[PDB]
């Protein structure tokens, strides 16, 4: 599973 | 030198991050959940006021370089920006690109960022526009 | 899933018996006779959701209340009745009602 | 004193039967009753003659509401156990004792409640933004004191009438020195 | 060149801080999309819910926790007592933390 | 309401069923007889689960 | 809201929970509880003040002012007002928010300043008709409600306050 | 009344239309149709409902109402309901409503 | 979600009194000084 939480730039 | 940078710096400042994107994966568990939204905030255009001080029983006024000397206070103006937030989502279909779509809720709104000391005689100050009389009045020496 | 409450009308009593009568004459099957009953719910839900418009008020006073499985009912007794007009008295009236939201 | 007695409003009583009850079974073939466990785990039920509510749970436990005298509960509960009986379950009445009784008055006259809760700092509690009377917790008797600008007074936490006129008449003294105007 | 607000200083400001007004936004309001929705269950008896249970495990034999109070739908205390009686749990496999019919009634 | 409330041992299962007799076995302070399992259960004749609790 | 209290420059409910996301009934008993332990610690090892009492509309009133952005004469006269409206029995158990409200609206129109009821409740967050209904009952005492030495000036004159 | 009876005929129309699929998969004549739907026409004609084209525990003639409840609340003295899509029979005389109020006070 | 807290308008506010206030440049010494009036040239 992932992090649920990734901010792109 | 500030008269620049309160003018046109100040602006350029925010537009180099002014936008935040933050993504929220699939997050696959059940096939009744299978949306991803993305929430982004972007900031907009930058607003100063003329210089004010706030006093402990929330009373806000405008502050004069008279006044700050005597007060120990800090001659300083407010900072607002425009703040427009919208959020995407999409449905996360396996193996395939998402099509981020706009999902109805966009609002707009002035936010304080801070206090922005401002030096006297400037643009944004309150004797700059004040003549010799006016200077006079306001117990400044000319 | 539809209530079955409906078998207890006019409507419905009539069908019972209509389907009843039959099956005495033996012809029709039982378990045929519940297929009509199945779809007769389904049939009444649909018509009433759709092609009715009137409005009806009652107004009296309480003598029995009740509720039990999602299903409400109520006895106003010396209450009256108006249409739409013309107000009807009813020395006795019995409720009964059930939940909006269909259960499934 | 005060020459008028405050009238009871509320009484809330708690009965136990000793015998486990079919809250289904009750509700079922009882004329006035609302049994639903989704929400709560008891059945309502209501009668008219007392114009008092009962709280039947699985346990066997009653809490009778709404009467206005002890006497008149003591017949509500006694009735409301008969109805129980006639069903068929086995209920008998038990010790029947009273957990709150609630009372009003008035004194005819408004109260600065800014200087009750001054000077009376501890007993009293004004919080206007939420509720607009005053909260008095009396400490000999051990009741609570509801306290209105228009001159009312709500007491609750008495269990005997003693209790309750004790109370009133020691607060009718204090009341009186903090008159408005 | 950024523009200079001439309105009222004590305005301007009457949206910042503790503020009376409230917020009307319906922005990263993760809270109340989710808390919205809540229900309670009463407990379906053994009488009825043991033929519920062996139906669900005959689907399947491998069985989550969160997937089983959502089916049965019953609080996780009673639907506990039930579930260790007639399966049990795996932790150190490779399908740990999952529910399955014990080898006594799964052998059959 | 008592004797609706019986549920017949017409069960989804015949896992179900052996479970109702193991339940009824280990209340027992000595071992019942094929009999008294009769009584309990609503069949008579030899079940699997008879010969699967064996 | 208690160390604001304590300071003369206390905040009301609805803007600290602005802030902080609690609702009225926790907020409610865990402030009566947590006066309590300053209570007992007090006597047993000042805390309260005339200014612990819950009302105190005299301070809310030069916050709320500046939010409309009134001039300092106007709010000096809703200072009055206030101070004196509690002698009114009718109103004096409302609650001090709308005791201050009203107050203010009163000045807004005895000054005649452009700003519609609809944006005096709006900043101060005041249903409109409540301020519109505590005006009412403030309309029939208008004389004991405005300040001597005003009307003695000539500032204002009571003529220019509508009257339902 | 008209609407009544207007809905009534859907009713009958919708259940023998619907009914010949399961009717056709059971094997039974089509006559059988003609004779339900007579049959049961009769029987709404015979009871004379309407015009048509054709203590403390619990123990046609009595007026009954069969609908659904959106919610219902009380006062500590009053009932309120809310009903909607209901057919009503009072003395006889059958109706039917998209909505209805209950006002009643519990003595 | 509160816009009102999600961002603190102090971390500006400070940031940059602190700088002005103190020489040091961070969160360079000797950049700000307070001002001379001893006399008008001065």
């Amino acid at each position: 599973l992932r992090r649920k939480t990734r901010q792109l730039k | 030198s500030f008269n620049q940078f309160v003018d046109y710096t100040l602006q350029d400042i925010i537009c180099e991050d002014s936008t935040l994107i933050l993504e929220q994966l699939a997050q696959h568990t059940t096939e009744s959940d299978n949306i991803s939204r993305k929430y982004e905030i972007s900031f907009g255009k930058i607003y100063v006021t003329k210089p004010m001080v706030n006093e402990s029983d929330g009373v806000t006024h405008a502050l004069y370089p008279q006044e700050a000397r005597l007060r120990n206070l800090t001659y300083s103006s407010g900072l607002f920006v425009d703040v427009k937030k919208r959020t995407y989502e999409a449905i996360d279909v396996p193996g395939r690109e998402l099509k981020y779509e706009l999902i109805a809720e966009e609002s707009e709104g002035k936010v304080f960022i801070g206090r922005l000391p401002i030096m006297l005689r400037s643009k944004n100050c309150y004797l700059s526009e004040a003549t010799e009389s006016d200077l006079y009045k306001l117990k400044e020496c000319p | 899933g539809y209530y079955e409450l409906y078998r207890r009308s006019t409507i419905g009593n009539s069908l019972v018996d209509a389907l009843d009568t039959l099956i005495s004459d033996g012809r029709i099957e039982a378990s045929l006779a519940m297929r009509v009953l199945e779809t007769f719910d389904k049939v009444v839900a649909e018509t009433l959701k759709d092609n009715t418009q009137s409005k009806l008020t009652v107004k009296g006073n309480l003598d029995t209340y009740g509720f039990c499985d999602d299903v409400w009912t109520f006895i106003v007794k010396n209450c009256q009745v108006t249409v739409e007009q013309s107000v009807i008295s009813v020395d006795k009236l019995r409720i009964v009602a059930c939940n909006s939201k269909k259960s499934e | 004193t005060s020459g008028i007695v405050p009238t009871l409003q509320n009484i809330v009583a708690t009965v136990t039967l000793g015998c486990r009850l079919d809250l289904k079974t009750v509700a079922l073939h009882a004329r006035n009753a609302e049994y639903n466990p989704k929400r709560f785990a008891a059945v309502i039920m209501r009668i008219r003659e007392p114009k008092t509510t009962a709280l039947i749970f699985a346990s066997g436990k009653m809490v009778v509401t709404g009467a206005k005298s002890e006497d008149d509960s003591k017949l509500a509960s006694r009735k409301y156990a008969r109805i129980i009986q006639k069903i068929g379950f086995a209920a008998k009445f038990t010790d029947f004792k009273i957990q709150n009784i609630v009372g009003s008055c008035d004194v005819k006259f408004p109260i600065r409640l800014e200087g009750l809760a001054f000077s009376h700092g501890t007993f009293s509690s004004y919080e206007p933004e939420l509720f607009p009377g005053l909260i008095y917790r009396m400490v000999k008797p051990k009741i609570v004191l509801l306290i209105f600008v228009s001159g009312k007074i709500v007491l609750t936490g008495a269990k005997q009438r003693e209790e309750i006129y004790q109370a009133f008449e020691a607060i009718y003294p204090v009341l009186s020195e903090f008159r408005k105007m | 060149r950024i523009t200079t607000l001439d309105e009222t200083v004590g305005v301007t400001m009457s949206h910042t801080g503790m503020s009376m007004r409230s917020d009307n936004s319906n922005f990263l309001k993760v809270g109340r999309e989710k808390a919205k929705s809540n229900i309670k269950s009463i407990r379906m008896p053994k009488k009825e819910i043991l033929d519920y249970l062996f139906k669900l495990f005959d689907e399947y034999d491998y069985w989550s926790l969160k997937g089983l109070k959502e089916r049965t739908r019953q609080p996780e205390a009673h639907l506990k007592e039930c579930l260790d009686k007639v399966a049990t749990l795996v932790k150190k496999g490779p399908y740990a933390f999952k529910y399955t019919l014990r080898p006594e009634y799964k052998k059959l | 309401a008592l004797q609706a409330n019986q549920t017949d041992i017409s069960k989804s299962h015949d896992s179900s069923k052996l479970l109702w007799a193991t339940e009824y076995i280990q209340k027992k302070g000595k071992p019942v007889l094929v009999n008294e399992l009769l009584d309990y259960l609503s069949m008579k004749k030899d079940d699997k689960v008879i010969e699967l609790l064996k | 809201l208690i160390g604001c209290r304590r300071a003369e420059v206390a905040r009301t409910f609805k803007e600290i929970q602005s802030l902080i996301h609690v609702k009225t009934k926790e907020f409610g008993k865990t402030l009566n509880i947590m006066k309590n332990i300053l209570r007992g610690k007090s006597e047993d090892g000042k805390i309260d003040t005339d200014n612990m009492s819950g009302a105190q509309n005299l301070t809310y009133i030069p916050r709320f002012c500046s939010h409309l952005g009134l001039p300092m004469q106007v709010t000096t006269s809703a200072e009055y007002t206030a101070k004196k409206c509690k002698e009114i029995k009718e109103i004096a158990g409302k609650s001090p928010i709308t005791i201050a409200v009203v107050s203010i609206y009163l000045n807004i129109l005895l000054f005649q300043i452009p700003i519609t009821a609809a944006k005096v409740g709006q900043t101060l967050q005041v249903t409109e008709g409540t301020i519109k209904s505590g005006y009412k009952i403030l309309y029939e005492h208008r004389d004991k409600l405005v300040d001597p030495q005003l009307i003695a000036n000539g500032v204002v004159s009571l003529d220019n306050l509508p009257g339902v | 009344n008209a609407e009544a009876s207007r809905v009534y005929e859907i009713i009958v129309e919708s259940v023998v239309n619907e009914v010949r699929e399961d009717f056709e998969n059971a094997g039974i004549d089509e006559q059988t149709l003609q004779d339900l739907k007579n049959i049961w026409q009769k029987k709404l004609t015979e009871t004379k409902v309407t015009t048509f084209s054709w203590d403390y525990l619990i123990s046609p003639d009595e007026n009954l109402m069969l609908c659904l409840y959106d919610k219902v609340t009380r006062t500590k003295a009053r009932w309120k309901c809310s009903l909607k899509d209901g057919v009503v029979t009072i003395n006889r005389n059958d109706y039917t409503f998209q909505k209805a109020q209950v006002e009643a006070e519990w003595v | 979600f509160n816009m009102k807290l999600a961002i603190n308008a102090k971390t500006i506010t400070s940031g940059l009194k602190y700088a002005l206030a103190t020489g040091n440049w961070g969160e360079r010494a000797g950049v700000s000084q307070v001002l001379n009036r001893y006399t008008y040239s001065s």
